[PDB]
RNA sequence: UGAAACUCAAAGGAAUUGACGGGGGCCCGCACAAGCGGUGGAGCAUGUGGUUUAAUUCGAAGCAACGCGAAGAACCUUACCAGGCCUUGACAUGCUAGGGAACCCGGGUGAAAGCCUGGGGUGCCCCGCGAGGGGAGCCCUAGCACAGGUGCUGCAUGGCCGUCGUCAGCUCGUGCCGUGAGGUGUUGGGUUAAGUCCCGCAACGAGCGCAACCCCCGCCGUUAGUUGCCAGCGGUUCGGCCGGGCACUCUAACGGGACUGCCCGCGAAAGCGGGAGGAAGGAGGGGACGACGUCUGGUCAGCAUGGCCCUUACGGCCUGGGCGACACACGUGCUACAAUGCCCACUACAAAGCGAUGCCACCCGGCAACGGGGAGCUAAUCGCAAAAAGGUGGGCCCAGUUCGGAUUGGGGUCUGCAACCCGACCCCAUGAAGCCGGAAUCGCUAGUAAUCGCGGAUCAGCCAUGCCGCGGUGAAUACG
RNA sequence: AAAAAUGUUCUAA
RNA sequence: CGCGGGGUGGAGCAGCCUGGUAGCUCGUCGGGCUCAUAACCCGAAGGUCGUCGGUUCAAAUCCGGCCCCCGCAACCA
């Protein structure tokens, strides 16, 4: 993981995205690219839309998933399985 | 063994130090 | 296709370098892209002088070019003013004090480098291949050279099916050390792909 | 996809982390050794041309 | 006795060069045999097939494709996919027109690219107490010429490489034989690692190969003596540390040395068997070195290069993804299944390499990764550095274990703009399969195999258990 | 004095 | 609604008699040998027994109906 005496990592430019819609009586929908970019509890009750490659998937934000990373919520590859 | 990071032996094996092998 | 280069073999035993001087670690490939750069110009501007080998010394903030050629008067020009005209320009791309010189070569026939040209341009303005061979290896040993080899390897006339062609008098010993064998190698760009042209030359063993 | 990417190589980039050798007199992004500027192959060329200062074919 | 229709562009004879034979003869190669260690089963690392996928870029295909191109895919790399963008363009030389700039510090929007912008202030020779007007590195906007393509063809190609094979061979010039292909020479007797050499001979020479000249290792000599070494007297905080010395060890350049030169025996000879001297003996061990050619071998994706192809797109910029997918299958490897072992502590003996936003002594914080201090070294000086197996002491007692270290939870560290996909390391916990592997199969003939560790290239970091090197310990076996 | 079958079409560069 | 026999892995046959246990050859799939294929060698998977219903603790096996498929018979006028 990221060496806390560095900060947690959010690219700003996301960051300001979410301060805005609290502020002003959130919620737009927020699409963004950044699937590394903390999740931080400025974005509980939110959704952002990830782009995972191909397309930005809607992610409702909980408590329960601070700790992580966006991408970690809109996966890359799409399997089901082998014939 | 080589394998075991937890000890003095398999950290000859990756190259690094610790606990189970201090300089 | 498993043949070592006769230069670089001999390099160190008949073969001196073309670049000489010593750099740390710290500027080598400065000099070496230097050194490239050098080079590319005079093999260009120097194509039609019969360019043979570029010698390239340097020791502090200046660089010795020597330039062995079969005509000089074509690199020198006008008393010395298309001479300086590259000593000039080729102090543009140096920033160092280039000093450039010509040294005449004794025989351009012996010269290895020079027959490969021959041949190569002789193939672009469409002679007979075969004949043109033969013709080379015939010069180089009527001007005393212990034995010499040509070679020819792409589409031979315009031939659709690619093809080798070669020919060779008195002796090329490649596994002997002591041997001089000057090497050159020429390309010969047609209207139907390129072609290439290999030169041997036994000068004597020493 | 070459020439652009020798040029940008040769430019600075947004992040250090995004810089990358490339062989100088051929282009090459693999196997370019730092000492020379060149691949492995053009490596091969010049040192057997003997423009190469003072390296010589090794055995041992 | 004996047709025809229809149908083929040959059917044939001898001889030649090859290739082939479950024909022959004579030879060789870790080819088998004799051995020793493995692979095939396990878990994992990696390469590939297949499937999957928006894409899982592309090439490599029996030996000689499969840890191969990749000697470093998180972004870059990147050639694939998605979306947002550019259009003389990221790049080259040339021509114009309008600005008339050169360059450096911002700003709005945006994921970024991009688009829209804002500042100041260009010499060059000029007419100068004037307006300055021009012109010129180089900038920028429009217009073109053109760029650009890792798009295709390795069955159009150069170059480079693999391979047969370091196998002993492949040929030429003149003469001779044959109507001719072609033969002779190069075959034969002997000998060699060898078309190596000897004798013979309608052949006589020659060339490419073999050998040799070249590099490392093995003994001795010269020359040098610091940063290297310490034999012997002086100190000595007891460290070659100081005096001092270069003897030795070493370091690195030039030399000597082995040639069947000598003796016995055989033989016509070349040579072969043995002996002596000698550090080394029959080419001392290893390297570099690869004939004419083969395989329409491999590479248009390193590069070059003909032709075909695209041109607000098959070019170019960006951000994100993918190259790391996973019902499966194969190759190459790592780690092991234990007691000739495992574990902790103490303690010895290497070599070759690397090291100025480099290697880091020592110091304190920390269980540790590391962090903070902080000397020395442009390095025979300072550092990476501890080499490991080993030697000693002690613990485990035959258990799926104090064997094994996969998998997973949590907590950190660090490089990096950034570690979700997808990094490496450290610490707590978790502690899988595996009890020596079916049919089948690989390597090695000596300082080799086996085993032990160490370094380098690439490199921010690193998926390296890969590769190229380095020494430590050190076998078994070959009747044939 | 012999276990053991087979190798699509065109092309031979 | 004259009398027999049969239906079970993909093919062809055991197992039913005597209720509890599905088997044999080929084929199919994974590996191996071969330059490659075949043969050959090493592994593995696939059948709820035509069907419905009954007896039984339990049915491919025993009993009754239906479906399907072969065989025999049909004489005296
Ligand atoms: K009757
Ligand atoms: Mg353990
Ligand atoms: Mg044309
Ligand atoms: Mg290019
Ligand atoms: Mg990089
Ligand atoms: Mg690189
Ligand atoms: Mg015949
Ligand atoms: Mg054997
Ligand atoms: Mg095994
Ligand atoms: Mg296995
Ligand atoms: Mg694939
Ligand atoms: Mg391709
Ligand atoms: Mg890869
Ligand atoms: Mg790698
Ligand atoms: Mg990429
Ligand atoms: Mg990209
Ligand atoms: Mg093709
Ligand atoms: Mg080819
Ligand atoms: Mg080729
Ligand atoms: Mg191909
Ligand atoms: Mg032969
Ligand atoms: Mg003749
Ligand atoms: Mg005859
Ligand atoms: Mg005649
Ligand atoms: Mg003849
Ligand atoms: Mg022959
Ligand atoms: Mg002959
Ligand atoms: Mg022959
Ligand atoms: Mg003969
Ligand atoms: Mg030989
Ligand atoms: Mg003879
Ligand atoms: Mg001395
Ligand atoms: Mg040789
Ligand atoms: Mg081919
Ligand atoms: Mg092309
Ligand atoms: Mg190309
Ligand atoms: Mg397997
Ligand atoms: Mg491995
Ligand atoms: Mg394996
Ligand atoms: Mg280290
Ligand atoms: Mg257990
Ligand atoms: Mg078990
Ligand atoms: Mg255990
Ligand atoms: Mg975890
Ligand atoms: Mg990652
Ligand atoms: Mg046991
Ligand atoms: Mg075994
Ligand atoms: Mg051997
Ligand atoms: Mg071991
Ligand atoms: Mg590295
Ligand atoms: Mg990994
Ligand atoms: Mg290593
Ligand atoms: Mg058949
Ligand atoms: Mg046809
Ligand atoms: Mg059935
Ligand atoms: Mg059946
Ligand atoms: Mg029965
Ligand atoms: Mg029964
Ligand atoms: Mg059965
Ligand atoms: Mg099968
Ligand atoms: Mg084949
Ligand atoms: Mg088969
Ligand atoms: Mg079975
Ligand atoms: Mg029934
Ligand atoms: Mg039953
Ligand atoms: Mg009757
Ligand atoms: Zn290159």
């Amino acid at each position: 993981p990221r060496s806390l005496k560095k900060g947690v990592f959010v690219d700003d430019h996301l960051l300001e995205k979410v301060l805005e819609l609290n502020a002003k009586g959130e919620k737009r929908l927020i699409k963004t690219w950044s699937r590394r970019s903390t999740i931080v509890p400025e974005m509980v009750g939110h959704t952002i839309a990830v782009y995972n490659g191909k397309q930005h998937v809607p992610v409702y934000i909980t408590e329960n998933m601070v700790g992580h990373k966006l991408g970690e919520f809109a996966p890359t590859r799409t399997y089901r399985g082998h014939g | 063994g080589k394998g075991d990071r937890r000890t003095r032996r398999g950290k000859i094996w990756r190259g690094t130090y610790g606990k189970y092998r201090p300089r | 296709g498993n043949k070592i280069h006769p230069i670089g073999f001999r390099l160190g035993i008949t073969r001196d370098w073309e670049s000489r001087w010593y750099a740390g670690k710290k500027q080598y490939r400065h000099l070496l892209l230097e050194d490239q750069r050098i080079r590319g110009l005079l093999e260009k501007e120097l194509y039609s002088a019969g360019l043979a080998r570029v010698d390239i010394e340097r020791a502090a903030d200046n660089v010795a070019v020597t330039v062995h050629v079969a005509k000089p008067g074509v690199v020198i020009g006008r008393g010395g003013e298309r001479i300086r005209v590259l000593r000039e320009e080729l102090a543009k791309l140096t920033g160092k004090n280039v000093a450039l010189n010509v040294q005449e070569v004794q025989n351009p026939n012996l010269s290895a480098p020079l027959v490969a040209q021959r041949v190569a341009e002789q193939i672009e303005r469409r002679f007979a291949v075969r004949r043109a061979i033969k013709q080379a290896v015939q010069r180089v040993m009527e001007s005393g050279a212990k034995g010499a080899k040509v070679i020819v390897s792409g589409r031979i006339g315009g031939a659709e099916q690619a093809r080798t062609e070669w020919a060779a008098q008195g002796r090329v010993p490649l596994h002997t050390l002591r041997a001089n064998i000057d090497y050159g190698f020429a390309l010969a760009r047609t209207t139907y792909g390129v072609l290439g042209v290999k030169a041997y030359i036994f000068l004597g063993e020493v | 996809a070459r020439k652009a990417l020798i040029e940008k190589a040769k430019r600075t980039p947004k992040f250090k982390v995004r810089a990358y050798t490339r062989c100088v007199r051929c282009g090459r992004a693999r196997s370019v050794y730092r000492f020379f500027g060149l691949c492995r192959i053009c490596l091969r060329e010049l040192a057997h041309k003997g423009q190469l200062p003072g390296v010589r074919k090794a055995s041992w």
